[PDB]
RNA sequence: GUUAAUGUAGCUUAAAUUAUCAAAGCAAGGCACUGAAAAUGCCUAGAUGAGCCUCACAGCUCCAUAAACACCA
RNA sequence: AGUAAGGUCAGCUAAAUAAGCUAUCGGGCCCAUACCCCGAAAAUGUUGGUUAUACCCUUCCCGUACUACCA
């Protein structure tokens, strides 16, 4: 019963268009969402800040060697 | 003097407490 | 008349609530929370966030229908304000940022009364079942904490505030 | 004391992972329902910038009188171009993973559309009966702490799961064959209580041969008509 | 000195004594963006074969989703029923429990749930790098 | 198999070839309608448990619901 | 007792467009202080009602004022 609500419309008078866009989450899972641009998908980058400095410098690290070879 | 109605009362039926749980009429029709 | 038996008959005062007008000095949101009776639960919110805001008021109505078919006391269905955060993504071979897009947060509260405790099983296990996708039940106390979302923000107070302490 | 045996059973329920398929009927009236938004709908900002090509190519036809030959770089169908060639190239999972194919009953990556109830084989009687994982309760412990000490007590598991309050979900009351009943346990009392896994999973050691994850359609078949009533009873179909 | 405490004082009464002001929602208030703004749909045509299939598909929704409630309002009178069954059962052969298993217990809220996604989250997923930045416009008002 | 309760739609009316104009009323749903409900407009789905008896009163029985003696880990 | 009548920066006044002077705080001039020049801060006795406030009314409080006579 997880289909049971989704199928439903924006409930407005004046409204802009909106188009299926499928975002994918941090991990690879994705939800379907309606968005202003027709883009076909979206995905949510990664908060560098919140890691702590020893988790920082893990990811430091890591985008510098692979730029590199 | 009050005398004792000769009958049932109109709106003796429903119970004054709880008002909330008896459902209303929503509707004038 | 008082004496005739007939008497009291047009009486209705008692059958509709008092219905207290809201008087211009005297409105207030004066809500009496019940906490911990001995099968009742105190106030709850059901709080519904969801990215998109037609499936979000899509599953909140499906909330507030369910309730009034349950025989389950609603006191509001507000609507938490949106908030909106500016997604950007980092640009390969270099640092600085680039604007990737707007994605919008849409939050919908089904306020509820108290539930039988036997009946708090049940209710939950229909809500949890049918979240369509993504959206995120968040069942909470009501505290005023969570209700002070709704309302502005006084930085005239704070200006205040930060002096007095 | 009594003679039925007072036990508390678990009834883990996996939430499933993928939104179900959506029925024939349903994908007609989708189409239906996402027809009627454009209709109804004003014009987005790319799609004022699909006239705005019609604006510019117009006079690019006819009005050869433009003001100004920088205007932009890109366009709004080349746009989606852009993204369409992202998305096509990206490529995500797969909603029916290995499990399904090869039938693996007690990994937690099958039928991630559908609910999985845990399920454990116990040995009672030199026989084998595929039963929710149950203990039983003891002085100074509450009916619902017996089903949270069942949880500790399966082998090798670290999984953290949700449970229901206080209050029951179903009950099923058996009695011992007559060779072995007695006065003194005369029966016993399963009581079932509802939880939600929300993360964690057994260990390698043993997979096949100890506990199986089924929905409420194979559910029947690992049962047995006395204890299967009970169990569909409380168990919500989804 | 201590008449200007004396203001202070009275400055935040003053403040109390006003309205707590609510942040208007503005999802249902639409800006001048969409203020005919000469982007409106041409008129619509709706072919009669259209039109028919259309309303009469409408109709077997609308029976459809009178099944959903059948099976759904069954579904919960069983559990209920299985539920409630099952307390008074126990009620009687242990009144000690039944007492436990009915007075409030707060082991259930928060019970915050998330909702099934698209495609199940895959193995070794490196998603990129960046920042969220929150404009969320502010709402700041004075008495 | 056996022992004790019940079976017009969700409740309930008339009815139950007892006679009469007739299977009714309220609920329950879809869509539209400032955003939730509610009203309002348009609009969808339908049962006389089963047979026998009586044919000019209506009930017994059967089957089923459902509890019990009672198969059970 | 009754009646009359007022509260505004630390202080005193004028307006309700909350201003002016002084005091207070900071800086300059001088050997130092004061004068002087420059800059800043500062309030409507109290409660309630006055579209909403303020000058208004009301409540509370302080203090001011007149009268208390014929036998
Ligand atoms: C099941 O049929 C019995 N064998 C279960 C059992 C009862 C008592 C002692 C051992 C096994
Ligand atoms: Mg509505």
């Amino acid at each position: 019963d997880c289909n049971r609500a989704l199928l439903t419309r924006l409930h407005r008078q004046t409204y802009a268009r909106l188009y299926p866009v499928l975002l994918v989450k941090q991990d690879g899972s994705t939800i379907h969402i309606r968005y202003r641009e027709p883009r076909r998908m979206l995905t949510m980058p990664v908060d560098l800040d919140s890691l702590s400095p020893e988790e920082r410098r893990a990811r430091f690290r890591k985008r510098e060697a692979k730029f590199k070879e | 003097r009050r005398a004792a109605p000769l009958g049932p009362m109109p709106n003796e039926d429903i119970d004054v407490s709880d008002l909330e749980r008896l459902k209303k009429y929503r509707s004038f029709d | 008349y008082r004496s005739k038996p007939t008497h009291g008959i047009g009486r209705y005062k008692h059958l509709v609530k008092a219905q207290e007008p809201k008087k211009k000095k005297g409105k207030v949101e004066v809500r009496p929370i019940n906490l911990g009776t001995d099968y009742e639960y105190g106030v709850l919110n059901i709080h519904l966030i969801a990215y998109d805001m037609a499936l979000a008021e899509s599953y909140a109505q499906y909330v507030h229908n369910l309730c009034n078919h349950l025989a389950i006391k609603v006191e509001e269905s507000y609507a938490m304000p949106t908030k909106t955060m500016e997604v950007l993504q980092l640009q390969e071979q270099g640092s600085k940022m680039f604007l990737d897009a707007v994605l919008t947060t849409h939050e919908r509260v089904v306020q509820i009364s108290g539930l039988s405790a036997t009946f708090a099983e049940i209710f939950l296990e229909i809500i949890h079942s049918n979240l369509p996708e993504g959206v995120k039940l968040s069942v909470r106390e009501h505290t005023e904490e969570d209700f002070k979302g709704r309302f502005k923000a006084r930085p005239e107070l704070e200006e205040l505030l930060a002096k007095l302490n | 004391s009594s003679p039925w045996r007072l036990l508390g059973a678990l009834c883990l329920q996996r939430p499933p992972l993928v939104t179900k398929p959506l029925t024939p009927l349903q994908e007609e009236m989708a189409d239906l329902l996402q027809q009627i938004e454009i209709e109804r709908s004003l014009y987005s900002d790319h799609e004022l910038r699909a006239l705005d090509e019609a604006q510019q190519l117009a006079k690019k036809k006819s009005d050869l009188y433009e003001e100004e030959d920088e205007q932009n770089i890109l366009l709004a169908q080349d746009l989606e171009d852009m993204w369409e060639q992202k998305f096509l190239h990206f490529k995500l999972g797969a909603r029916l993973t290995e499990a399904d194919k090869k039938d693996d009953r007690t990994s937690l990556h099958r039928k991630l559309d559908r609910n999985l109830i845990l399920l454990v084989r116990e040995k009672l009687g030199d026989q084998d009966i595929w039963m929710l994982p149950q203990s039983d309760w003891q002085p100074g412990e509450t009916l619902r702490q017996t089903a949270e000490r069942t949880l500790a007590t399966l082998s090798e598991n670290n999984m953290e799961a949700k449970f229901l309050g206080n209050a029951p979900c179903g009950h099923y009351k058996f009695k011992f064959p007559q060779a072995m009943r007695t006065e003194t346990s005369l029966g016993a009392k399963v009581f079932f209580f509802k939880a939600l896994l929300l993360t964690g999973d057994f260990s390698q050691a043993g997979k096949k041969g100890h506990h199986v994850w089924v929905s409420k359609e194979e559910l029947g078949d690992y049962l047995k008509p006395k204890y299967l009533a009970q169990v569909r009873r409380f168990l919500l179909d989804l | 000195d201590q008449a200007a405490k004396d203001r202070l004082k009275k400055r935040i009464r003053r403040l109390e004594k006003a309205s707590q002001e609510l942040i208007p929602i503005e999802d249902f208030i639409t800006p001048v963006k969409f203020l005919n703004k000469e982007r409106q749909r041409p008129p619509v045509e709706l072919p009669f074969e259209e039109s028919e299939r259309r309303a009469l598909l409408l109709k077997r929704w609308s029976l459809y989703k009178q099944r959903e409630h059948e099976m759904e309002r069954s579904a919960i009178r069983s559990l209920l029923e299985a539920q409630e069954e099952a307390l008074q059962e126990l009620r009687l052969s242990s009144p000690e429990l039944h007492a436990e298993a009915t007075k409030r217990d707060p082991s259930l809220f928060p019970f915050e749930r998330q909702g099934p996604d698209y495609t199940p989250p895959i193995s070794d997923y490196q998603p990129p790098e960046g920042r969220y930045q929150d404009i969320t416009k502010v709402y700041t008002q004075v008495e």
